[PDB]
RNA sequence: UUUGGUGCCCAUGUCGCUGUGGAAACACCUGGUUCCAUUUCGAACCCAGCAGUUAAGCACAGUGGAGCCGAAUGUAGCUGCAGUGAGAAUAGGAAAGCACCAAGC
RNA sequence: CGGUCGCCUCCUAAAAGGUAACGGAGGCGUACAAAGGUACCUUCAGUACGGUUGGAAAUCGUAUGUAGAGUGUAAUGGUGUAAGGGUGCUUGACUGUGAGACAUACAGGUCGAACAGGUGAGAAAUCAGGUCAUAGUGAUCCGGUGGUCCAGUAUGGAAUGG
RNA sequence: UGGAGGUAAAGCUACUGAAUGUAUGAUGGCGCCACCUAGGCGUACUGAAUACAAUUAAACUCUGAAUGCCAUUUAUUUUA
């Protein structure tokens, strides 16, 4: 589980992932990337999925490098409650990937391994997942 | 509330003319300034009246 | 006095063991300061005093005592409380009560061998610490309850370390 | 560390400063410099930023005891009838020879 | 303003020399045993 | 025109590195007995003197090291799919500039 | 039932100003005769080398650094020759006023040139009507206290009022 | 037409928190021998500090628009 050890202020401003990913356009470390085409929050418990679905596939040779973190957390009003007298406690955290963000990106096995790897990620993710190559 | 003010007059006619402020807890000492004094028209010694 | 000897021989000396045809770019022996911190006082051992009047005694500056810059709390010195004392002497002082050292104290030492090895800044600067002020000449037997030590200080006018050698050489320091 | 000349011209910078921001009235600063060999004086019009009249030891004279530097500076002055300056010690102290300078120039028809 | 300084002598013991820079001056022309030249590490 | 002073400008003005110069000047320097002064001291302030100095400050030439500045194109946001246009990145500039005064020129 | 009830600063507050919610964080019900006013002088904390007691860390000198220091206190804004630290002298932590503006439903709040009296600091210009700024406080009635070029139920006083 | 501003966006060796990797590796912890204290050995790991590449922010800012706003100019209109 993906989480920051501790933060300023416990209770922030929801960020809306409308946009054309600032940062993380590109692949930076690896051959293939990952790369949304529809910009959500996935939270830490389905950073962890992909993570140890790429792990488990990628067997002892290779690397994966995760690019997004979820920074912000995020609250959930208890269940069977009125509305108003107060905001609700923080919950889950979550890392807000805008459309377009390189988020995991693997190297050093071969070629259909890595993209088997990628595609055996992106469907835990909820982002509508593709495929990139480094450039050159 | 705290009361910490104090009242300073003027000792040739004795008027009450002047306010300030002082806290009697760190300087017991009784203030002796010397200012304007409507009634004598000039710069005398005010000291604290309670 | 020292500076006789200096002014007599030592800007030649040095002008000719470097190629400098400028007679001051020779080093100048520019400051002495003397501290003790005197720390001991806690609140009130003797408040200063016996430190003060030693200091007084070996050096015709009068001295000065130095307030706490900082706060600390693992003793009783924080934001004040002046410790330690401070002389910064000169002039004629300066000459004479650097000799009046090397020439009197330094052989009433507990064992005077050597120093000066390592223990240049590497800037033009050198210290000397004592662990008793009693050696000194300019004191009596009696004294504060506890005998304190010196920190003196030899700064001069060049950057470049060996210069400092040069200059100490010059002037006949135990090295 | 310092300089003794940086810092002097940094005292001068913290008195103009002060002139330059209280002078309500076109007051012309009458700024002296002190130099180790000897002294000169300009007056700078401010609010045109340009100097109206000078004097130095270099008026044929000999080292700087030399108020002479007042009386000529007088003249000048009052030959613009102006009259009516603000003293600048540059970055010295009124002491010595500028105070021997400053009273020179007061008893010849200044206000200031 | 201050103590008493002056130009006061000294006396050697075993160097057979003598220093006078400043002291307090209420013993002028002290003599005192390891002398100017007398510490081994000074000569030798 | 060059030197010194100084105001305006606020780094394309700096920080530094290598050399060149000091007649007039600017500092260094020499003394502290005087006016004056140090939380203590002729360090500094302040006097009165210029024997020596180009060492250092000051100026001048070269230095693309750090720091600084930064075009065009393209892009992101905008405001009724065209005009608007940045940031970051880059080529690259850059060893300051504007005046007045005193000198010898 | 619980919580809150006035005032102050940030964010929300959409690049003027304003802008709600049982929206998100926090403070005040002051403190200082010097932490006021003025003249003068001085300008970081930190780190590295160097040094008896003395230690991670006291202090000492040296450089380095461009503010991470300080600014009585909450947060914000501003401020490195300042609005920060030290010193000498004082008390303008004045009286009587107030053109012209800000923001305001009213009440109230805020800023202030300039003028007269008599002062403080300073050679002088100048500065000073409390503090670097923003909170630090509560109407009216009633009654009391001090001064008085006010009246005093016919007159002189007094009581009682102003 | 001039001007206040610090948003959208962008950026983070330009500070504050959060924070990914490679290289150098301190602080340490596992063992470890001497020695009973001053300490050495390689550290599958936590990562001081720095370099290089790459990130996030209502209460982060070296930077930063357009619209909107204020006042003013010119033309026209309205007597509110
Ligand atoms: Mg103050
Ligand atoms: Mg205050
Ligand atoms: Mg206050
Ligand atoms: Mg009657
Ligand atoms: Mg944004
Ligand atoms: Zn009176």
């Amino acid at each position: 589980m993906l989480q920051p050890k501790r933060t300023k202020y416990r209770k922030p401003h929801n960020v809306s992932y409308e946009g054309k990913a600032k940062g993380n356009s590109y692949v930076a470390f690896g051959e293939y990337g990952l790369v949304a085409t529809k910009g959500n929050w996935i939270d830490a418990r389905a950073i962890e999925s992909a993570r140890i679905a790429i792990s488990k596939c990628l067997g002892k040779t290779g690397k994966m490098w995760i690019r997004i973190f979820p920074h912000m957390s995020k609250t959930k009003k208890p269940l069977e409650v009125r509305m108003g007298s107060g905001k609700g406690n923080p919950e889950f955290w979550v890392a807000v990937v805008k459309q377009g963000t390189v988020m995991f990106e693997v190297a050093n096995i071969p070629e259909s391994q890595m993209i088997k790897a990628l595609t055996r990620a992106g469907h835990k993710l909820p982002v509508t997942w593709k495929i990139l190559k480094r450039e050159e | 509330a705290v009361k910490r003010s104090t009242r300073l007059g003027c000792n040739d006619c004795r008027e009450i003319n002047y306010l300030t402020f002082k806290n009697v807890k760190k300087n017991p000492e009784k203030l002796a300034l010397n200012k304007f004094c409507s009634r004598c028209r000039k710069v005398v010694v005010h000291k604290e009246v309670k | 006095n020292l500076k006789a000897h200096y002014q007599k021989t030592i800007a030649k000396e040095l002008q000719k063991s470097f190629a400098f045809s400028s007679i001051m770019q020779v080093p100048r022996l520019e400051k002495i300061v003397i501290n003790m911190g005197v720390g001991d006082a806690i609140r009130d051992s003797k408040f200063l005093e016996s430190a003060l009047n030693e200091l007084h005694l070996i050096s015709g500056q009068k001295p000065v005592a130095t307030k706490a810059k900082n706060a600390i709390s693992t003793y009783k010195l924080r934001a004040g409380q002046l410790i330690g004392c401070k002389v910064t002497l000169r002039g004629e002082r300066m000459w004479a009560f650097l000799e009046k050292l090397i020439y009197v104290a330094l052989p009433r030492v507990r064992d005077f061998r050597g120093l000066s090895l390592k223990s240049f800044d590497g800037r033009g600067n050198y210290t000397i610490g004592i662990k008793e002020q009693i050696i000194f000449p300019e004191i009596v037997y009696d004294d504060i309850k506890r005998i304190r030590g010196f920190d003196v200080t030899l700064v001069t006018s060049t950057n470049k370390d060996s210069e400092a050698l040069a200059l100490l050489r010059a002037l006949n320091l135990p090295l | 560390m310092k300089t003794r000349t940086e810092q002097r011209r940094l005292r001068h910078k913290r008195i103009v400063k002060k002139i330059r921001a209280t002078n309500h009235d076109n007051r012309v600063v009458l700024m002296v410099i002190k130099s180790l060999n000897h002294i000169s004086v300009q007056a700078w019009d401010f609010s045109q930023n340009i100097v109206l009249a000078s004097s130095s030891s270099l008026a044929l004279k000999l080292k700087n005891n030399a108020k002479l530097v007042g009386q000529d500076i007088a003249d000048k002055l009052v030959k613009l009838k102006l009259t009516n300056v603000v003293f600048d010690t540059g970055g010295s102290k009124y002491h010595g020879r500028i105070a021997a300078l400053a009273e020179a120039a007061r008893e010849r028809g200044l206000n200031f | 303003f201050h103590f008493p300084s002056q130009s006061v002598s000294f006396k050697c013991a075993s160097c057979s020399n003598s220093f006078t820079i400043e002291s307090t001056l209420k013993q002028k022309e002290i003599t005192i045993d390891i002398c100017g030249k007398c510490h081994p590490f000074y000569i030798g």
